């Protein structure tokens, strides 16, 4: 059913960031072949390429050198048996 | 329900283009000898926040859009010119400069 | 396709529009969180009367509440729901 | 078939006013007992009474003292054998 190990919620959980360091958007899953998409709003994907964005089924989507442009509304989706899940994340600079 | 939920201010407040009134003297401030009808005109232009105060909303693809302005000379007739205005086609939350 | 005199003169013409309105303008006393959004869309007059000498102002008015996050500096992030003016009618009159 | 003396303008023609005194938008037609309207944009019907709003065939509607009410895109209608004919007027002050 639901592949993410946490639960939907209406409201984004907070994910504090610093920038120039790593940013961990943890949506992780019950298996490693579940595909998961990440995409920030309104119309942006970020694609793990194994360097700068690394996916990693037990923890979620890792980003090195955070930059203003991971500030945000960011989504983790997955469909399974033709039901699409999504947990949401809001990302944000201390002050 | 009462209330907007929150998702739902979020995605529709987020940095976009939206249709915006716009004076044609600031699109045009070296035709000041004219009085222009309509004076302002419906452009898509970048508005909406980025929810951080060093970030700002600015295009980053733009493109053209013409339409017909009644341009008026005291004691010259009037006439109709068709004028063309910057439209913004999708914009971004960049960090703001000084 | 040039947008024709009559569709630009009936669309810019005074009258209700949907108009991104910062949080701190209308609550210019709420300094000591940040809200996201920072920003609400709300119905409020907008476009022009084509005569300097009149202005385009609102004759009926309504509320609309919304959700939205304070976030207190270090101290943590709460949702609230937060009152807004919209503006139902608007008229060219005299400035 | 159309009733207005002046021929229909995609480009609404200039009116030249001023507050507090008269205002005629000339929409004159070719015979005593057609039927016309006045409209104001965007919300209005504007109502001829005999004394503050007149309609004359021979000339057009007459406004005494008009009012920045008056200010804007105002138009003749008329419907002559199932047809809607109009003529749009655009005023502006100095």
């Amino acid at each position: 059913g639901r592949p993410f190990v946490e639960m939907y919620s209406e409201i984004p959980e907070i994910i504090h960031m610093t920038e120039g360091r790593e940013l961990v958007i943890p949506c992780r899953v019950t298996s490693p072949n579940i595909t998961v998409t990440l995409k920030k709003f309104p119309l942006d994907t970020l694609i793990p390429d194994g360097k700068r964005i690394i996916w990693d089924s037990r923890k979620g989507f890792i980003i090195s050198n955070a930059t203003y442009k991971e500030i945000g509304l960011l989504t983790c989706e997955a469909t399974v048996n033709g039901h699409l899940y999504k947990t949401n994340y809001l990302t944000h600079r201390q002050t | 329900h009462e209330v907007v939920k929150f998702m739902d201010v979020y995605q529709r407040s987020y940095c976009h283009p939206i249709e915006t009134l716009v004076d044609i003297f600031q699109e045009y401030p070296d035709e000041i000898e004219y009085i222009f009808k309509p004076s302002c005109v419906p452009l898509m232009r970048c508005g909406g926040c980025c929810n951080d105060e060093g970030l700002e909303c600015v295009p980053t693809e733009e493109s053209n859009i013409t339409m017909q302005i009644m341009r008026i000379k005291p004691h010259q007739g009037q006439h109709i010119g068709e004028m063309s205005f910057l439209q913004h086609n999708k914009c971004e939350c960049r960090p703001k400069k000084d």
